[PDB]
């Protein structure tokens, strides 16, 4: 027996910056091969509700790792596609050749904790080193736990004074050499017997079966690390017409929604892209634009501004380690319990299907479900409308909607995007402040009303001064511009005026219980 | 950063503050809830962070939202509600928690460059016209709403001068930190005159002058001076004197701001039918000049358009509001209450004015109330108090420098343009003879002052030339010559010398204005002929009208001596007797109640030698119980002739110590001689040590009556100064005995609520 290692795609499925993959790719001399080894256990990559849109995604991205593989190593090497328990799986692969270490990236959220725990268990039963780098944050979350004090730190400026002490992140690593690893190839009765896919699948065989709303996706998505390449360049460039200009984050500073998007969320969640890689070629940009651009009359300043965003998906993968119930509130030692509405499946279907008759939310509720994807600021206009501006339902709900069709479903931080517009855990908590009103948003992000008749394709003949506030428009204009409320576009399911005036009247007697 | 999750809340409220149907510009029903929860959350943010601020300069939002509501909004209430959000946000970074020390770190330069960014994209916003002429209408409406006006009303007047002066305050970040080049001096130089001309076409000059005409000038006096300090920044003094040559709650912002800050960079340096005929031209120019301008409101602006405007703004500045805004703020610095107003800027105001009004032979019934005594003497005493704190803060590190050398530079600028109008309008003979006789009466009340006298003495030898700049020497030599000639003018004539000036000028020629007066022959090109003139007659009294020769050879200065020997430059015969005929001199070298302890501690003084000394400072503590009586009196007896001692005056109505400062070096360093200290603390009287000074300092409230009786044994009883009459008040120290006992100095948390609920 030659021996082989495994290396193991939970999540960054990825050839740059895998330091799982630079241990797998370790101890050539000796002999040792390499297994890359995909498994679909219904739960790895977000697969226990998974719409057409992320399981596409996931496939996308797999297809695009064994294309990588088979032309670096010219066809020796090939991606394994599993579909069984992964203990299983490694026992009887243990059986057929031997191995000797088992190397993952390290997936921090509690969600995986029964999983790796049984993996840890096997390797440790059957003198197995098991091997767990972490890549998928910049900083390790049970590190900053440790330098706060046993305590997570609580608030975003105590947590950037808490990873100014641990340091810069690491910057990325070298690319693994796969051209002269060792593949092994096993016997086909081991492979029909072990659920090795032969082929790549496809989204139906997992019971994923594609909707007919997916025709009207204007834009199309596609995974894996060679699309991840591409639109960082396009990213960057985006980036760089606003540092010669004197600001930062264009996404969040200049909001476009009807044309490609520029977001690194989709890439990043999967681990198509390294986050330590964006997180460095990002200010590395900065650093020679602030250079160069220094002979100009404007020049920066410097700091964590220029990636503001990536600090706050760590704020919310820190507080979510230890805390196995931070999707809920029963058991939770971080959100209140904010006395929520009866759950109606009538007006939470509405909310879902794009139905609720507010042509914002009809048209960013119809985006995700054609797309996978919507702006931060759609995402915002969206939550507030279920949770505080509106429905007044659970964010759980909506947390539970958001996991199933966005691309990027990440664990840790929709949870806490969800627990800060409905403002339940986190600072400006319990905040009495302006809702964000979707009629009013929608008059200027698209004031021309051309990404409201892109996705909802009842308002072709309806012109920009109506498009917005369709139930101004009378009845006579209702009759000849093919625009009847009720039976074409629905009607608004809630008062929005008197809805978020009666919330905040809730809202400011919770905080007044609060104390004593 | 940390809003960022917050940025589609502020997005939404900002969308929602005001929506655009078709052309016509509505406003939302809900804005004033909108704006006051803004103003809110602005107001009661974090202090250190600022946090709310940033997030509205990062999102845009105020050339995208604010701005049109201010320019599109009919209501009142709307318009102050979004002026007062305006004024809260333009603040000044300087204005803001002192930047200077937590400049160092990068989150401090990162938030010092994301407020300045903020400040420079809303001044950008500001430079479109409809937003000043949104606001020059808002001004109209309230000024012409009503003819009597409410204090709300005044205070959204306030708050709009504030919004203004703001305005113009912003390019302090475009002056350093932009650091234009050839590709940015277009736009950069003339963002500033956008500004200006975008106001002056709305006529914003009519609505200050009504401003300073209206009745109702006290409620906002210290805005429109610092708003008059602020319209003028890169606009020097020479090409303004040539075209007048070619003429013929913790926070807020009110007072978050207002803690003096004032505008720095100096922000300076028959012929009445002429002054007739200049008037009518002034309004026919002026109106020929608007029409134009507002035929070219988009144009070249220019710095020499912009010096026009300026001019055509000053010309009837002086004529109208000067008295009714100086003498408004003289009296509100005069107010007992701690009062926030800039001092610096009142200094500046006077001398750069006063040279325009001076220059220009403006008619007086403007300028009655301004070229008085009265001003001059709380000049004086701003100038002891404000050498008295710089000499207090000298010992401690840690307090601000630049401010308190630029507040000696206005206020010795300040001296010197009043006796320099005093002598143009000397030099004037078209002025009839009652206006005559009340500037030779005002030049007798100086002649017979003795405070501004040796306050030269006091900045010449408190001065230290490694805290200073040369035009501050300059500056002061020039005052010197200048209140020589108003003493050998104005006293000789007017007086008789009766500060006896052989002894007086003895209080000169101590040798420290020696050196001083000798670093200007080192720089003797820069004064031209106009400050060396200055120096050798200062010179040649001491040389050749005092009895010391053999004192004047200093070896730093002997030299220098020899370079006017080597330059020679043909120097006339009132002092070729000092240049030519004193080097001779030095080419040929000669190289209980009554008498007790106290009359033990008066003989000592003898000891000494001398008993000038006494005198010198006696007829102060003569004096102390005089101004008090008056003030007890409340009635007027011939002033001016009766001079109440300028630098008492304006303390003991504020009610503090009335210090006697060092003036003259054998009288100085008399305040480290325990002789004169004895008696200033045998009966109990602060040492300038407790006050950190080194000025002894005279303390108050002893019951003026006390204050002859400890006198009289004070020095002689020399009343030839009949300056004084208390025939009831010598009456109460020995024959009212123990009304004071016998005391001398002795001393005498969101996860924490989440808990809280949860459980
Ligand atoms: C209701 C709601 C749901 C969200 N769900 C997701 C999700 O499923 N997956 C996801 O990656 N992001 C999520 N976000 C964060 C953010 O809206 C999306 O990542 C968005 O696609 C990024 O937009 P961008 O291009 O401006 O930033 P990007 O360049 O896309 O951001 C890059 C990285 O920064 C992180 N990030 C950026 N903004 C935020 C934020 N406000 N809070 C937490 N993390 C942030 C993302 O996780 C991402 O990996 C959600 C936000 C809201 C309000």
């Amino acid at each position: 027996t030659r021996g082989a290692n495994v290396i193991w795609f939970r999540h960054g499925l990825r050839l740059h910056d895998n330091p799982a993959l630079l241990a797998a790719l370790a101890d050539k001399d000796q002999g040792i091969a390499l297994i890359p080894v995909f498994i679909f256990d219904g739960e790895s990559a977000g697969t226990k509700n998974v719409g057409y849109n992320r399981m596409r995604f996931l496939l996308d991205s797999l297809q695009d790792i064994d294309d990588q593989l088979q032309a670096a190593t010219d066809g020796r090497g090939r991606l394994l596609v599993f579909e069984g328990e992964p203990a299983y799986i490694f026992r009887r692969l243990h059986e057929q050749v031997r191995l000797h270490r088992i190397c993952i990236e390290q997936d921090c959220e509690p969600i995986w904790n029964e999983r790796d725990e049984s993996i840890r268990s096997l390797c440790r039963e059957l003198n197995i080193d098991f091997v767990e780098k972490v890549s998928h944050t910049l900083w390790d979350p049970q590190l900053v736990i440790e330098t706060n004090g046993g305590i997570p730190p609580l608030t975003y400026q105590m947590f950037l004074h808490t990873v100014q002490i641990i340091g810069l992140p690491p910057r990325p690593t070298a690319d693994a050499r796969l051209e002269d690893a060792t593949f092994v190839e096993l016997d086909p009765e081991f492979c029909r017997s072990l659920k090795l896919f032969e082929q790549l699948p496809t989204p139906e065989h997992f019971n994923v079966y594609g909707d007919n709303m997916g025709f009207l996706a204007k834009i199309n998505w596609r995974g894996g690390e060679t699309q991840a390449l591409l639109l960082l360049d396009e990213r960057l460039k985006v980036e760089q017409h606003a540092f010669e200009r004197g600001f930062y984050l264009p996404n969040q500073a200049l909001p476009n929604i009807h044309d490609s998007p520029k977001s690194m969320s989709a890439h990043l969640r999967f681990g198509c892209l390294s986050v330590r890689r964006f997180y460095w070629s990002v200010h590395d940009l900065f650093k020679n634009v602030q250079l160069r651009a220094c002979v100009r009359g404007v020049q920066m300043t410097g700091g964590a501004h220029i990636t503001g965003q990536l600090i706050w998906r760590e704020y919310f993968y820190t507080m979510s380690v230890n805390n196995p119930n931070y999707d809920r509130m029963e058991g939770n030692d971080i959100c209140l319990s904010i006395p929520w509405a009866k759950p109606n499946e009538n007006l939470l279907q509405s909310w879902r299907l794009g139905q609720t008759g507010f042509p914002l939310i009809d048209g960013a509720m119809r985006q995700l479900l054609a797309e996978g994807w919507l702006h931060h600021t759609l995402r915002n206009t969206v939550a507030t409308f279920l949770t505080r501006g509106g429905l007044w339902q659970s964010w759980e709900h909506g947390l539970q909607h958001f996991l199933k069709y966005l691309l990027d479903a990440d664990w840790s931080v929709c949870a806490g995007n969800w627990m800060w517009v409905s403002s339940s855990a986190f600072e400006r908590l319990l905040d009495s402040s302006l809702v964000t009103c979707p009629v009013a948003l929608a008059k200027r992000l698209d004031p021309d009303g051309t990404y409201i008749k892109q996705y909802v394709p009842e308002l072709m003949n309806v012109p920009k001064e109506f498009v917005h506030e369709p139930w101004r428009m009378s009845a006579e204009q209702q009759e000849q511009y093919e625009c009847l409320i009720g039976v074409h576009y629905p009607e608004r399911i809630i008062d929005l005026s008197m809805a978020v005036k009666r919330n905040m009247l809730a809202m400011k007697s919770l905080r007044n219980s609060l104390i004593t | 950063m940390d809003w960022l999750l917050a940025t589609p809340q502020l997005y939404s409220a900002f969308s929602s503050l005001g929506c655009l149907e078709g052309d016509t510009y509505v406003v939302n029903p809900n804005a004033l809830a909108i704006l006051e929860e803004i103003n809110y959350k602005l107001t009661y943010e974090d202090q250190t962070l600022r946090t709310f601020r940033r997030a509205i300069g990062f999102g845009q939002n105020v050339r995208s939202d604010l701005i049109p509501l201010l320019e599109n909004a009919k209501d009142d209430a709307v318009l102050e509600s979004v002026i007062r959000i305006l004024v809260n946000l333009t603040v000044p970074v300087e204005c803001l928690f002192s930047v200077d020390v937590m400049y160092r770190t990068d989150v401090g330069r990162h938030t010092i460059f994301e407020l300045n960014k903020l400040l420079y994209t809303s001044k950008e916003a500001f430079t479109e016209a409809r937003s000043t002429k949104s606001v020059v209408e808002y001004m109209k409406h309230i000024l012409e709403s009503d003819p009597k006006l409410s204090p709300h009303k005044c205070d959204q007047i306030n708050n709009c001068l504030l919004l203004l002066r703001n305005i113009l305050h912003i390019p302090e970040t475009h002056a350093h930190c932009v650091m234009p080049m050839m590709q940015s001096m277009p736009h950069g130089i003339s963002m500033q005159n956008t500004i200006l001309w975008n106001l002056f076409i709305q006529s914003i000059d009519k609505l200050l002058l009504y401003l300073m005409t209206c009745p109702q000038r006290a409620f906002w006096g210290v805005t429109m001076v610092q708003l008059i300090a602020l319209i003028y920044k890169d606009q020097h003094v020479s090409t303004l004197q040539k075209l007048l040559s070619l003429w013929f709650s913790d926070s807020s912002d009110n007072g978050s701001n207002g803690r003096g800050m004032g505008g720095g960079m100096r922000e300076g340096t028959s012929p009445m039918d002429k002054k007739e005929l200049r008037r009518k031209k002034l309004v026919k120019r002026s109106k020929s000049s608007l029409i134009n301008m507002k035929g070219l409101v988009q144009h070249t602006p220019t710095d020499d358009d912009i010096s026009n405007l300026l001019k055509e703004f000053t010309v009837d500045f002086l004529l109208k509001g000067y008295s009714y805004l100086v003498e408004e703020l003289h009296m509100q610095l005069l107010s007992n209450a701690k009062v926030p107003i800039d001092t610096s800027h009142f200094f500046w105001l006077v001398t750069y004015f006063l040279k325009f009004a001076a220059q220009l032979e403006l008619d007086m019934e403007h300028i009655d109330t301004i070229l008085t005594y009265d001003v001059l003497s709380y000049l004086t005493y701003e100038g002891v108090s404000l050498c008295e704190q710089l000499e207090l803060n000298a010992r401690q590190e840690g307090s601000d420098l630049k401010p308190y050398l630029r507040r000696m530079h206005l206020v010795v600028t300040a001296i010197r343009e009043f006796l320099q109008a005093i002598d143009t309008y000397n030099k004037v003979t078209h002025l009839n003879e009652d206006d005559k006789a009340h500037l030779r009466q005002l030049q007798l009340q100086i002649s017979e002052m003795s405070d501004l006298r040796c306050l030269f003495v006091l900045l010449l030898r408190r001065f230290n030339p490694s805290i200073h700049s040369k035009q501050y020497l300059q500056d002061l030599v020039v005052t010197n010559h200048i209140l020589l000639l108003i003493l050998d003018s104005s006293a000789k004539l007017g007086g008789c010398q009766t500060i006896r000036l052989s002894e007086h000028i003895t209080q000169f020629a101590t040798l420290e204005v020696m050196h001083y007066y000798g670093i200007l022959l080192e720089d003797f090109n820069n004064n031209g002929e106009f400050v060396n003139d200055c120096i050798f007659t200062m010179m040649h009294h001491i040389g050749g009208d005092l009895g010391q020769i053999g004192v004047l050879f200093q070896p730093i200065i002997l030299k220098t001596y020899s370079r006017i020997w080597e330059a020679d430059y043909e120097l006339c015969d009132d002092w070729s007797d000092l240049i030519e005929y004193v080097i001779h001199k030095f080419m040929n070298t000669p190289p209980g109640k009554p008498s007790d302890d106290v009359q033990i501690l008066l003989d000592l003084i003898i000891k000494e030698n001398k008993a000038q000394h006494l005198l010198w400072l006696q007829r102060i503590l003569i004096e102390c119980c005089f101004v008090k009586l008056t003030l007890r009196s409340g009635l007027k007896v011939p002033e001016g002739d009766h001079i109440m001692e300028p630098v008492a005056y304006h303390c003991i109505c504020k009610q503090k110590s009335i210090p006697v400062v060092q003036w003259n070096n054998e009288q100085s360093t008399t305040m480290l001689y325990q002789p004169f200290v004895l008696l200033l603390h045998k009966l109990g009287i602060q040492l300038p040590a407790d006050a950190g000074s080194i000025f002894a300092r005279i303390p108050d409230y002893w019951t003026p009556e006390t204050m002859y009786g400890l006198a009289k044994k004070l020095g002689p009883l020399d009343k030839l100064n009949l300056k004084f009459d208390a025939s009831e008040l010598e009456d109460a120290t020995a024959s009212s005995p123990s009304r004071y006992h016998h005391t001398g100095p002795r001393n005498s948390n969101w996860l924490q609520l989440v808990m809280r609920s949860k459980c």
